[PDB]
């Protein structure tokens, strides 16, 4: 198959900055019959693909002119002039010429912004859920920027290993920050039998590493 | 006991009705050559005829079921004809990579079509490649089929080229054999063509006196004019 | 306008067949190769199929062949995607898409979900996540739900019935261990607001059609 590498794997930009999307393919795109079948795509969060261009250098009908291809061969870029709020999302290049027609892997357009620190909060489980028999333990990462956190779970002062979960969401469209969960799940004998619950927070907009921690009994 | 001018007498009316439906320059040659089987001093050399006589005739109604030109073997195009005139751009190209197997430049198909842009044109390539499929799928009938592709390519909806449709027929005992080794002669083109770009389509397909009637790649109607004339005559020959 | 609206999509145990359609407007369908492209949750991009406007020229991912087959009824405007023997990863959305001149997919519906699990269908049981100290900073709160334990996927959560929009985050789903997807919905407020102001997360999970309101409280 035709294998279509992408990079940066993730492009952090300054609104009104250009950006340059490199897409490079294992076999020349130059079809017999004279056209290069290279187009390029967003897909913003939530909503299906939109192509941006198509044959290396046509601008879809409609397109934001603040988007062009080059290239030829097996080498191909997708420049952002000058980028805008909207342009957040995931770009994929991705080629017609050959059987299958194949995708690269997207790269991931991060709208730059000032340093974040994480607001970080904490969960005790509630006693709902108690009553069946699980403790969940939440740790809330909430608004924060960049995206690179470290989480790690502490029950008296235990580290914990694969008992947890992680989750963190897109790109904020208003602020352009990140928010991250992570759940502990112990049985409810296991919660039980510990005093101390923490959350320990590395990020670069911390002077040092933030333990969020909460006592069962209060 | 029969004389061969004689066995020519008796069939003089399924031959007069073969002659009238071939097409003209067809129904001269099958003409000259039934003259020849009458006036043949030797078996060998009336057997020769008739196997002649059995090609031609079948292969002008091979062009009418088709309605498509009948073309004398003297006037049929090569291969190396119809890339200088269809694919002049790499017509170069080709003598270089033909090199090696120049015998390529010479072969030449019963029909060597081209796409409407000595090549015949036809309208639509793929409508000729899915009638041969289907009678192939519905009636049993053997056929090859090879198309040429360069790479793993694609086919495209934003620009045509253009495209050869090179088809082999017959009419002869053996049709599996018939089909195998024209499509084992023309692999090597094909893979020729995927190299060069260019687009082309080898059809092949035979039929024999064993073929139940509807089920030919010639009408019917002509069906009953080959085994009234040629057939009897082969038998004929033999019994004689 | 060119649009495309897919069909079909759902819930299929493994080993199991669904057929998808697309409902092609706005274009002479008839004239124009038509594609499959689908996406597992969050991953990218794979070709499906792809059928010519004539239906005589059709091309498959290596992944789906034997298993999956393309067609088109031109008259009603319409492409399927008929799929067998599926498995796990067939898991995704499945979207059409044309060129409406070429090869490159320049039109696209917005999708349709195809779920392949033997688990049940079952609605979240959904927990509060209460403010507390340890979840203020300054003159703010966070507070939540927990969407736990739910299948197949769409759950749509809103806060005070999709009034409270601010500062509210809804996490991607995690696909379980056991089969199951959980999620958790936060949101921060003014802590002042504690006390005066009610605070409900309405989920909504209609495979299962269950609806859950769950007020959200300091404890």
């Amino acid at each position: 198959q035709i294998v279509l590498s992408q990079s940066p794997l993730s492009l952090p930009v300054s609104l009104g900055d250009q950006a340059s999307i490199s897409c490079r393919s294992s076999q020349s795109l130059l079809h017999s019959n004279g056209n290069t079948y290279l187009h390029w795509y967003l897909q913003k969060p939530g909503q299906s693909p939109k192509l941006l261009i198509y044959k290396v250098s046509n601008r879809f009908s409609g397109v934001p002119d603040r988007f062009s291809g080059s290239g030829s061969g097996t080498d191909f870029t997708l420049k952002i002039s000058r980028v805008e709020a909207e342009d957040l999302g995931v770009y994929f290049c991705s080629q017609s010429t050959h059987v299958p027609y194949t995708f690269g892997g997207g790269t991931k357009l991060e709208i730059k912004r000032t340093v974040a620190a994480p607001s970080v909060f904490i969960f005790p489980p509630s006693d709902e859920q108690l009553k069946s028999g699980t403790a969940s333990v939440v740790c809330l990462l909430n608004n924060f920027y960049p995206r690179e956190a470290k989480v790690q779970w502490k029950v008296d002062n235990a580290l914990q290993s694969g008992n947890s979960q992680e989750s963190v969401t897109e790109q904020d469209s208003k602020d352009s920050t990140y928010s991250l969960s992570s759940t502990l799940t112990l049985s409810k004998a296991d919660y039980e039998k510990h005093k101390v619950y923490a959350c320990e927070v590395t990020h670069q907009g911390l002077s040092s590493p933030v333990t969020k921690s909460f006592n069962r009994g209060e | 006991k029969k004389p061969i001018a004689l066995i020519c007498a008796e069939l003089y009316k399924p031959f007069q009705d073969l002659f009238a439906a071939l097409p003209k320059d067809c129904s001269e040659e099958c003409q000259t050559l039934f003259e020849d089987i009458r006036n043949s001093e030797s078996h060998a050399s009336a057997w020769s005829s008739a196997l002649r006589i059995k090609g031609v005739a079948y292969e002008g109604f091979f062009s009418l079921t088709n309605s498509w030109r009948y073309i004398p073997e003297d006037l049929k195009p090569t291969l190396g004809m119809a890339i200088q005139t269809v694919f002049p751009d790499k017509f170069e190209k080709f003598l270089e990579r033909t090199h090696l197997h120049p015998e390529y430049r010479d072969f030449t198909p019963d029909y060597l079509m081209c796409r409407s842009r000595a090549v015949q044109e036809v309208s639509s390539v793929s409508a000729v490649v899915d009638r041969f499929k289907s009678k192939s799928s519905e009636k049993g009938r053997p056929i090859r089929q090879e198309e040429s592709r360069p790479k793993t390519e694609s086919m495209q909806e934003d620009i045509e080229v253009d495209e050869l449709l090179i088809v082999e027929v017959g009419y002869q005992t053996d049709i599996e054999g018939k089909v195998i080794s024209d499509i084992e002669k023309w692999k090597g083109v094909v893979n020729l063509m995927s190299h060069l770009g260019i687009k082309v389509n080898v059809l092949t397909c035979a039929d024999n006196s064993q073929t139940p009637r509807t089920d030919w790649w010639i009408d019917e109607k002509y069906v009953r004019l080959l085994l009234n004339s040629i057939s009897y005559l082969f038998k004929e020959l033999l019994e004689n | 306008e060119v649009k495309l609206e897919e069909s079909g999509g759902g819930l299929v145990r493994p080993g199991g067949s669904r057929k998808l359609s697309c409902a092609a407007s706005g274009f002479t369908f008839s004239s124009y190769g038509m594609q499959w492209v689908r996406q597992a949750p969050e991953k990218g991009l794979e070709w499906v199929a792809y059928i010519s406007s004539g239906s005589r020229t059709i091309y498959y991912a290596d992944t789906v062949k034997g298993r999956f087959t393309i067609s088109r009824d031109n008259p009603k405007n319409t492409l399927f995607l008929q799929m067998t023997s599926l498995r796990s990863e067939d898991t995704a959305m499945y979207y059409c898409a044309t060129g409406y001149g070429g090869t490159w997919f320049a039109y696209w519906g917005q999708g349709t979900l195809v779920t392949v699990s033997a688990a049940s269908t079952k609605g979240p049981s959904v927990f509060p996540l209460a403010p507390s100290s340890k979840s203020t900073s300054g003159g703010t709160a966070a507070l939540g739900c927990l969407v736990k334990d739910y299948f197949p996927e769409p759950v749509t959560v809103s806060w005070n019935s999709g009034a409270l929009t601010s500062g509210v985050h809804t996490f991607p789903a995690v696909l379980q261990s056991s089969g199951l997807y959980s999620l958790s919905s936060v949101v921060t407020v003014p802590s002042s607001s504690l006390g005066t102001q009610t605070y409900i997360c309405n989920v909504n999970h209609k495979p299962s059609n269950t609806k859950v309101d769950k007020k959200v409280e300091p404890k």
